């Protein structure tokens, strides 16, 4: 059981970190205009 | 400053250190030749010259000494097959020592020329710069090459004041060194005529003397001097590199196809003598000429010399090896010990069968036995297939004539299969697979390693030609 | 520039650097010899290749 | 096969599907010629 | 003339070329 | 059953050019 | 140049009798069966003789004309 | 007075629709013979008497199955001149015996020499370094090693590649089944050199097209360049930073960058040519005898290398009786390798 | 044979690592 | 502004009126093909030969809706196929006219004329209103499939007993545990993420939910404006909205590519032919009912413990077909249901499907699967092209680096 | 003029071109 | 004088009849008049 | 600042030696897990019963392999397209024996190379660059998923993907050729035109830029070497052609191996030329089939 749980947590950690990183106003992180 | 691939350009306009850098290269080549000969004299098996000839042992430079006359060693033995001769100094060990001593002397000349490089001989008084009259350097060297070519073919090859060269019968059975006389007819252009190599060196040597004298005494035309950049020493490197990959393509060809300069007692048989059944046909020519004398089938097959039957074995073909199958042919099938005799296969109906030999392409050939009309009568199934022509269903028997197994018969289908697999490789032999711990994968002869080394070097030297030809003609933009 | 006894005897052999005959010189003669040399190489190539079969010959080990 | 009343239109029925294809292979000279 | 130069980038390009030729030819040398 | 010299030939094929390039890079600065 | 050539008629009037007759001479070279005879190509019924399905593979080197003739 | 030579020389370099030059006196008549010889072969000439195959449009073959195919193995390495001792001036016999193959090869060989001389002559004309000519040596090295050196090491011109699409594909599967050409380390270096070239071409074009300098208001960036620029169109500083953070390393020198685009594909073609010279002498990297020895003592030892040795054995037995019709190979069904018998 | 195989593979990775982590900083001209 | 000829449709981004013409005109081309290709496929149809042995892909689509077919796939009526193919050609003329009108004769800009149709690519409230007008309309086309199946003749059920049949679905599966449990099945073997749907009650019940979710969201977008987290994360421009849709079609092109490849419930084998898995199981099954005259020469025991067909067909043991389920038990294929319960319609169908089994012809599934994988792929390429371009143009450097203000030159050196 | 070096480079290239195309056009009507 | 030799000599006389006439004298003539 | 935006600042920092970004938060763990599991399996993984009748192929170095013959063996044929994580095997021995390490490496490697494609755009965006370098890199990505993911799905087993090795690659190519004749497939001919053309232009662009260095003398040179107009006088049009040509050719051959996954094969020209009596007259395409038949019959087991 515990290896399936630990990978589900690890994979769950990295996917929503990626998800919340792009929701964090990613368009404004550029050296051009910001809007 | 200088990249690693340009570090040798520091002697480009330094004649005294270019002579020294050539004297160093010459010492290393002569040092390799002397120590290659000593390494080969250390591992050479002089016992049997029939079933363990030099080309079966990976001997690369040892055939080149025997080609020109050096046949014996100080240790008594010889490569022609005799023992206890009197070579004098010029044995294999004397030639090896003369190259080690030469290498040591060329090394000391290179040190003197590297230190005392600023010679007034190389200075041009008109401008003070060091300069080489390249068109006259060529005339001098062409004159000495003309004499050295002439004297080689007129005194060494003719045996006037030399040993001659290696000649042999058409089937490589009785080969030795003897004085060859020149052939001045068109038959001197037969590649397999040893007299054409003698007539060549007298004629090409004479021509290289007259052409040498012309270049000593006639200046270049002003339009050729500037077109060919005759003041730049890199135009000589571009032309020399062209001449040497040209000459390397030729020696690669005459080794692969064979000619008088590459005998089979020294370099082994060629791949084309196996494709064409060159030895297989001479063996039958000899046997049928005995069977015509009312002789027995074993009386005739016992007059075949096993050296002739040894050339008729596909393991001896130079086109059966691998690039990373290293070493001597004896590291392959093993040291050939004796000839098992000629097998005659017959089915249960008295049909004389012939096992189809293995072509040079195939790493694996199926075993097929055909009759006098090419109809497949028996074979060995692939691995576990169901068969209509097994050697147990067709009742194939084999009986041998001459050789070790003379007057014997085998109808046990395990030995019939075993002797059929030997027959698809040509004549069968017993091999000593314990001396060198041989694998069982064929190697290549010195005929094949020479051809490969020199066809690759000739192709690489074509790039060096166009590269240096472009740096002499485009010297301004470079 | 260091002078040597051998360097003084070879001096006349490295003296005419750069000297040429004007114009075309002996280029037509050289062009003829390159033509004869090309035909010659074609002959011995066609003999070896058995494309040129001559009288009393066999490009073969038994010759 | 088309009902008997419409087997007149058969040769044009064999051409209808490729009509969208060759107006793409013609517009490449409509615009090309004019510029 | 000039001394021999070999910067750090050309040292790496050489060290990679040698090891990768060592990776390719090790299996055929061992045979 | 590998080649006996396969190890000395696989090491020299990598060491000899490697040693040359470091001497060339050390004796440069 | 090239522009006046394509945009004239003295170019388009000698070609209107020379490209057609050079295309027809190509057509008849194949239509009349002259292409098979000139290049030795077997017609769709000459690949085999009346029973031999042996491929006429050349075996000798210098007497090919006799061999090609004994194959057909 | 401009004697006949430098009037001819100045005439060959006159600016016209195509540069003739001195090399054109060899390139143009030999390129026309080679391509005209190949078209005449793929249209009218058969391979029925040499290979037992239909290879012309006249015989009903299509564009991918036509080929100017190798001569018969009977001739060995005969050059097969039109006037030679085989065809003896008979031109319909010359077509039937595969005489067109050396005709295309030999003229293609000298046409390729004349084209590389063309690069030298035109580079010397405009006064630049002839890196394009020495970069062409890669293709020439492949041509002479595969179309000339390989059949010469072999028994005849019969085993050189045929001048066709399916005829080239035949030479490709032949060298797999008979030589194990994929296993050869020199082919691996050539595969790396070409795939590395197509990668450099894809990644350099993309890097230039995406680090372009904004030199125009129009949204067609192809209109913001013109031939006479004292500056470059793309930011090498930005391109060097992108690839240093994406890939770890990046080029800093446009001179080294473009020599690399030269050096990688050209070196791959020269290395694979060295391995083709080896295959000419059957000096092939066919086996790892350590795993063949183990697979013999141990029937349970199976490797992806051994799986390929078995694939090659089956291809030889099923291809040879028709790939080599002069050989007269008769293989009964029970000697033909198949997986049901392992 | 297997140590030589692992020795050359880990060398190719040590060159990659040093060529990245310890590189002469680019001076684009 | 200044796009070249090969990007001329980009000159239309800010012409809402002329862009409406390019769209209605393009919509006519789609309806033309669906009408012209249907009239093509009916004009070349042997109405008793298998529909798949004739390269027909549009006629299988109408048959599955229960138009002109009877039990086990016989074409009972060839007129309905013709009516569908004609009702599209004529409607194609209407759409093609209104596209030629707007693109050429209509107002180039629609904010001039109407605040309901005129749209600004950045007016987020009008942009979500158009999703609502379309979501409501998509959910209603989903309930159209439900109304054909429940109240207008029924759809073709391949799982009907004794060969397939056209059956009215009077009990669609409404429990969200079964409907929204398909969305949580692994996409791997034996699971078949949503391709595994194997009954018409699940298909028709799932469109009830899709018919109401799309109308739920459609009324949600008409009545709302994008939220804070939506406005900060997304790019709001014309090319960005296209890149979002391109990634959605990329995703749909792949899902249809594998759905037609594995599924035989929504793609009955009576019309589309057997799947590549079904053709190989039919062969092992047919060889068994011929040699008739856990082992047994064509069967084996899966390491599961299940009796399955054996040989090269071993990898297709997850296949489930209407002609093989009557003889399948709890622990796989029952061995005397195999020996006794083999009806003649299963012997006759499982011989149709093995015709193109291994050991010239391309099945309509290979055409539909290869087509839409390729299209799905190149639409992921076009998404990347446009998603990157839309966000570069929004930031303001899609035309190149500004020499004045190159952002890298201000950055400190890496090392 | 007319007999330039484009008249030869085009006509030794085109005269065989139209002949061969005439031959290949005819081959399409060999009912084999 | 074998057949192979007679045909070889004719190859040099008929190979020079395409390299001398009209190859080198056609380039000499065209250059000596386009001068 | 918040600890999030202090982490979000480090992730999107264009001042890191190697850019992470948000796609790199997925690409780094997946490619490190694929790297970690590939090296251990290439060195010390036990043999894999790939065919499913207990005939294990050995692929690791410690089991009698070299670099050339070593491979990570695809999953067992008794797995097909089933998801096979470690926890889904009843044992660590059963997992290895069934080709488990192949699924783990391939899945992580596929995730990683797609997050690599988003990460090439992400740094593009944050350096002020145009975004279409990730689009060129989609051509080697589509080719990787074609033989790792797409072709297994169409053929119905992960044992049909390419082995992760040198000699396992050549085996994949040979038995693909035997049953699909990929050489006569026209998308592969475009792919070969893509890599042989891309590698000509690479050498052609490199040799003219290097030559033309102490400039306009290059374009005038190539103008003469071909007609006169075979070159782009526009440097930006030239470089667009440089990237587009191999990217398009590899795109096509990747879409060719993916359609062959559904058994839509190349060109078949067998039995194409007959005589008047119906006998077969071989082309060069029939000799190829004998090589394909010979490659194929050795591959099956009955
Ligand atoms: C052309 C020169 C030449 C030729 C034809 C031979 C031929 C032969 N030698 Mg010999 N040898 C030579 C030079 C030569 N040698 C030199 C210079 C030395 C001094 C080191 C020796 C020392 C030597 C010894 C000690 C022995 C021989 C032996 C032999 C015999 C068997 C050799 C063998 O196993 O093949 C092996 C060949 C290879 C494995 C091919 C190597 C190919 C390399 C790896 C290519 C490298 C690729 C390159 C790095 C890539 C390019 C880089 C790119 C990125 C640009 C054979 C007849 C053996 C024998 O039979 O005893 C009598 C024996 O024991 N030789
Ligand atoms: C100081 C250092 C100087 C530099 C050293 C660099 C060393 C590199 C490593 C050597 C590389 C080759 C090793 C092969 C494996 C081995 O150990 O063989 C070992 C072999 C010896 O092989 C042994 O021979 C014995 C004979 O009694 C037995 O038969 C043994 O069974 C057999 O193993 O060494 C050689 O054969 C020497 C080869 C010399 C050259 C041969 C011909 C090559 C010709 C052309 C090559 C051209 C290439 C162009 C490429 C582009
Ligand atoms: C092969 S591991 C079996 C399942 C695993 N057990 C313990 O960690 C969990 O997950
Ligand atoms: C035990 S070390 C001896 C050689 C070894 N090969 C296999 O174990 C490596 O190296
Ligand atoms: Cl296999
Ligand atoms: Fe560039």
């Amino acid at each position: 059981l515990t290896l399936k749980i630990a990978v589900y947590i690890v994979v769950g950690l990295f996917i929503s970190l990626f998800i919340f990183g792009f929701l964090s106003s990613d368009p404004t992180r550029n050296p051009g205009r910001k809007d | 400053g200088l990249p690693w691939y340009r570090v040798h350009t520091v002697v480009l306009n330094d004649p005294g250190r270019l002579i020294s850098v050539h004297l160093m290269h010459t010492a290393l080549v002569a040092g390799w030749a002397g120590s290659m000969a000593l390494y080969e004299l250390a591992i050479f098996d002089s016992s049997d010259a029939v079933l363990n000839p030099m080309w079966r042992q990976g001997m690369f430079v040892l055939p080149f000494m025997a080609r020109l006359g050096v046949t014996s060693s100080w240790n008594g033995w010889s490569v022609t097959g005799e023992t206890g001769l009197d070579p004098g100094f010029w044995s294999f060990e004397g030639v090896a020592a003369a190259h080690i001593v030469l290498s040591g002397l060329l090394f000391l000349a290179a040190v003197w020329h590297w230190v005392f490089w600023d010679l007034e001989l190389f200075v041009d008084p008109r401008t003070g710069e060091s300069a080489l009259d390249l068109p006259k350097m060529f005339g001098i060297h062409l004159f000495l090459s003309g004499l050295l070519c002439f004297g080689f073919g007129a005194f060494h090859l003719t045996g006037v004041w030399g040993p001659g060269m290696w000649v042999s019968d058409p089937y490589g059975l009785t080969g030795h060194v003897q004085p060859v006389a020149p052939e001045w007819g068109p038959a001197g252009f037969n590649p397999f005529n040893p007299g054409g190599v003698v007539a060549h060196h007298i004629a090409a040597g004479i021509v290289g003397i007259i052409a040498g004298l012309f270049h000593l005494t006639v200046r270049p035309p002003e339009r050729l001097y500037k077109a060919l950049r005759m003041g730049n020493i890199e135009t000589v490197l571009s032309s020399s590199i062209a001449a040497v990959f040209f000459a390397a393509f030729v020696v690669a060809g005459t080794m692969w196809y064979g000619n008088a300069t590459t005998p089979i007692e020294l370099f082994g048989p060629t791949r084309y003598q196996w494709d064409k059944g060159y030895f297989q046909e001479e063996i039958q020519r000899r046997v049928d000429s005995q069977l015509a004398e009312g002789a027995s089938l074993s009386e005739a097959w016992s007059t075949i010399p096993e050296k002739l039957a040894f050339y008729d074995y596909v393991g001896n073909s130079p086109a059966k090896g691998g690039l990373f199958r290293t070493g001597a042919m004896n590291s392959g099938d093993g040291i050939a010990q004796e000839w098992i005799g000629h097998p005659i296969f017959k089915d249960k109906e008295g049909r004389e069968l012939e096992v189809r030999r293995m072509p040079n392409f195939f790493e694996t050939f199926p075993v097929i036995m055909t009759d006098a009309d090419g109809v497949v009568r028996a074979d060995i199934p692939f691995r576990r297939s169901e068969s209509k022509f097994s050697v147990e269903q067709t009742g194939v028997t084999v009986s041998f004539y001459g050789g070790a197994l003379d007057g014997q018969t085998f109808s046990n289908p395990s030995d019939v299969k075993k002797f059929a697999r030997k027959a698809q490789l040509g004549e069968g032999f017993d091999f000593d697979t314990e001396t060198f711990n041989s694998d069982g994968v064929f190697r290549t002869s010195p005929r094949g390693w020479f051809t490969f080394g020199h066809a690759v070097f000739a192709l690489l030297f074509f790039f060096g030609h166009i590269w240096h030809g472009s740096r002499t003609l485009f010297r301004d933009v470079f | 520039a260091q002078r040597t006894r051998l360097g003084d005897i070879l001096r006349p052999l490295n003296s005419e650097y750069g000297k040429v005959v004007p114009g075309w010189g002996t280029t037509p003669v050289m062009g003829v010899f390159m033509a004869l040399f090309l035909v010659f190489l074609l002959i011995i190539l066609q003999i070896y290749n058995s494309s040129l079969i001559l009288e009393g010959f066999s490009v073969d080990w038994a010759g | 096969k088309l009902p008997e009343a419409y087997q007149i239109f058969d040769p044009l029925v064999d051409v209808l599907p490729v009509i969208p294809l060759f107006f793409l292979a013609l517009a490449f000279v409509w615009q090309a010629a004019v510029g | 003339r000039q001394p021999v130069e070999l910067n750090r980038t050309s040292l790496y390009l050489g060290l990679l070329l040698v090891a990768v030729l060592g990776i390719l030819f090790s299996s055929y040398f061992f045979n | 059953q590998v080649n006996n010299l396969g190890f000395i030939a696989s090491i020299l094929f990598v060491l000899v050019p490697t040693v040359f390039l470091l001497i060339l890079f050390i004796q440069t600065g | 140049p090239f522009s006046d050539i394509v945009t004239s008629i003295r170019y388009w009037v000698i070609h209107s009798i020379t490209i057609p007759m050079l295309f027809i001479a190509g057509w008849l070279f194949v239509s009349t069966g002259l292409a098979y005879d000139a290049f030795g190509t077997p017609r769709p019924d000459e690949y085999f003789t009346q029973t031999r399905q042996e491929l006429p593979i050349l075996q000798e080197r210098y007497d090919i004309n006799q061999e090609i003739q004994e194959f057909n | 007075e401009r004697g006949w030579f430098d009037v001819l020389d100045d005439w060959l370099k006159r600016d016209r629709f195509v540069f003739i030059g001195w090399s054109g006196l060899l390139l143009f008549p030999c390129a026309f013979m080679a391509l005209g010889g190949w078209l005449t072969g793929t249209t009218f000439v058969t391979s029925w008497y040499t290979h037992g195959l239909a290879s012309s449009y006249l015989e009903g073959a299509n564009f991918l199955t036509v080929a100017v195919s190798s001569p018969a193995d009977a001739f060995g390495h005969s050059l097969l001149f039109l006037w030679g001792p085989e065809a003896q001036g008979n031109l319909t016999r010359w077509f039937q015996i595969g005489g067109l193959w050396p005709f295309v090869a030999l003229h293609g060989a000298f046409g390729l020499i004349g084209f590389m001389l063309r690069q030298f002559e035109i580079s010397r004309l405009v006064g630049i370094r002839p890196y394009n000519a020495i970069a062409f040596s890669g293709p020439i090295a492949v041509f002479v090693s595969v179309f000339l050196m390989y059949p010469l090491g072999q028994s005849s011109w019969f085993f050189a590649p045929s001048f066709g699409v399916a005829g080239i594909f035949r030479f490709i599967l032949f060298l797999q089944g008979f030589h194990n050409w994929t296993l050869n380390p020199f082919h691996m270096m050539g595969v790396a050199g070409i795939l590395g070239g197509a990668l450099l071409c894809a990644i350099h074009g993309a890097t230039v097209e995406n680090t372009l300098f904004e030199d125009g208001e129009d949204s067609n960036t192809f209109r913001a360049f013109e031939p006479t620029q004292a500056e470059e169109t793309y930011s090498m500083v930005t391109a060097n930073r992108f690839w240093s953070q994406i890939f770890g390393i990046a080029f800093s020198n446009k001179r080294w960058l473009h020599f690399f685009m030269l050096f990688v594909p050209v070196t791959g073609l020269w290395m694979s040519s060295v391995g083709i010279v080896g295959l000419a002498l059957n000096l092939r990297a066919y086996d790892f005898v350590s795993q063949e020895l183990r697979a013999a003592e141990d029937p349970e030892f199976e490797t992806f290398y051994t799986k390929n040795i078995l694939l090659n054995e089956g291809m030889r037995a099923w291809m040879a009786p028709q790939d080599q019709p002069h050989e007269n190979f008769i293989f009964p069904e029970e000697v033909l390798p198949r997986g049901n018998a392992l | 044979e297997s140590v030589a195989y692992i020795l050359v593979l880990t060398m190719a990775l040590a060159v990659l690592f040093f060529a990245i982590a310890f590189r002469e900083p680019p001076r684009i001209e | 502004s200044g796009f070249a000829w090969w990007s001329g449709n980009a000159r239309l981004i800010n012409l809402s009126g002329k862009l409406l013409g390019a769209h209605v005109a393009h919509a006519g081309l789609i309806v033309f093909w669906a009408g012209a290709m249907t009239l093509f496929e009916v004009a070349h149809f042997i109405p008793e030969k298998p529909m798949y042995e004739q390269g027909l892909i549009l006629l299988p689509h109408i048959a599955t809706l229960g138009w002109g077919v009877g039990p086990a796939g016989e074409v009972t009526d060839i007129f309905p196929f013709f009516v569908v193919g004609v009702l599209h050609l004529i409607s194609s003329a209407v759409l093609g006219l209104g596209g030629i009108y707007h693109a050429l004769r209509g107002p180039e800009v629609l904010e001039e004329y109407s605040s309901f149709f005129g749209y600004d690519w950045k007016d987020k409230n009008q942009m979500t209103n158009i999703i609502g007008y379309h979501l409501i309309l998509l959910g209603c086309g989903a309930l159209l499939l439900v109304f054909k199946a429940m109240f207008f003749g029924g759809v073709y059920d391949t799982w009907a007993p004794g060969g397939g049949d056209v059956r009215v679905i009077t009990n669609p599966t409404l429990n969200p545990a079964i409907i929204f449990g398909y969305l949580l099945k692994a996409p791997f073997g034996g699971e078949g993420w949503i391709i595994s749907v194997n009954n018409m009650e699940d298909i028709i019940g799932g469109h009830i939910w899709i018919g109401l979710i799309c109308i739920s969201g459609g009324i949600w977008h008409i009545l709302t404006k994008p939220f804070g987290w939506a406005r900060r994360a997304l790019i709001w421009s014309g090319e960005a909205y296209l890149s979002y849709s391109l990634g959605a079609l990329s995703l749909m092109g792949f899902i249809a590519s594998v759905f037609v490849w594995f599924n035989n419930t929504a793609y009955p084998s009576e019309f589309y032919g057997p799947t590549g898995m079904e053709a190989s199981q039919s062969q092992a099954f047919t060889f068994l009912v011929r040699d008739q005259r856990g082992l047994g020469k064509y069967l084996m025991r899966s390491p599961s413990g299940e009796i399955i067909f054996g040989g090269e067909t071993m990898r297709f043991w997850d296949f489930r077909g209407p002609w093989l389920e009557p003889l399948r038990g709890p622990n796989g294929l029952d061995l005397d249901k195999l020996r006794n319960d083999i009806q003649p319609w299963q012997v006759r169908r499982a011989a149709e499907y093995m015709t193109h089994a291994p050991l010239n012809y391309v099945s309509p599934r290979a055409w539909l699967a290869t087509s839409h994988f390729v299209l799905g792929f190149f639409f992921l390429v076009g998404h990347l092209w446009h998603a990157g371009r839309a966000r570069a143009a929004a930031a303001g450097f899609e035309k190149g680096i500004d020499r004045e203000t190159e952002p890298t030159l201000f950055m400190p050196d890496l090392d | 003029p007319i007999f330039t070096v484009r008249w030869l480079a085009v006509h030794t290239l085109a005269v065989p071109s139209v002949f061969f195309v005439g031959a290949i056009a005819a081959m399409q009507f060999i009912q084999r | 004088m074998t057949p192979s030799l007679a045909n070889f000599l004719w190859s040099l006389v008929l190979g020079a009849a395409i390299v001398l006439i009209p190859a080198t004298v056609g380039l000499i003539f065209i250059s000596q008049k386009d001068k | 600042a918040s600890l999030w935006e202090q982490f979000c600042q480090w992730v999107t920092s264009t001042n890191n030696r190697i850019y992470v970004g948000w796609f790199g938060t997925l690409m780094i763990p997946t490619l490190l897990t694929a790297t970690t599991c590939f090296i251990i399996a290439f060195i010390a993984a036990p043999p894999v019963d790939i065919d499913g009748i207990r005939e294990p192929v050995a692929g690791s170095l410690l089991y009698g392999n070299n670099i050339i013959s070593g491979a990570v063996v695809p999953s067992s044929n008794a797995i097909g397209l089933h998801f096979y994580p470690i926890w889904e095997a009843a044992s660590l021995d059963e997992w290895l024996y069934n080709g488990g390490p192949y699924q783990l490496v391939v899945f992580h490697f596929l995730i990683g190379i797609f997050c690599y494609m988003g990460r090439q755009w992400e740094l593009s965006y944050r350096l002020g660059m145009r975004p279409w370098i990730c689009v060129a890199y989609s051509a080697p990505v589509s080719a990787a998923t074609a033989v790792f993911l797409i072709y297994p799905i169409g053929q119905g087993s992960f044992s049909d993907g390419m082995p992760l090795g040198i000699s396992g690659t050549f085996n994949f190519m040979i038995v693909f050729q035997a049953e699909h004749n990929i050489l006569m497939h026209p998308f592969h001919m475009l792919g070969v035109a893509g890599v042989f053309g891309g590698s000509l232009f690479s050498a052609m662009h490199g040799s003219l830029v290097t030559s033309s260095l102490v400039i306009v003398a290059a374009h005038g040179y190539f103008g003469r070497l071909i007609f006169q107009y075979a070159s782009f006088n526009n440097s930006r049009s030239l470089h667009f052609f440089l990237g587009a040509w191999p990217v398009i050719g590899i795109w096509f051959t990747a879409m060719g191996v993916s359609t062959m996954a559904f058994n839509l094969n190349g060109f078949n020209f067998n039995q194409s030329i007959l005589d008047s009596q119906g006998r077969v007259i071989g082309t060069w395409a029939d000799v190829l089939n004998r090589a394909n038949i010979g490659f194929e019959v050795m591959h099956e087991r009955n």
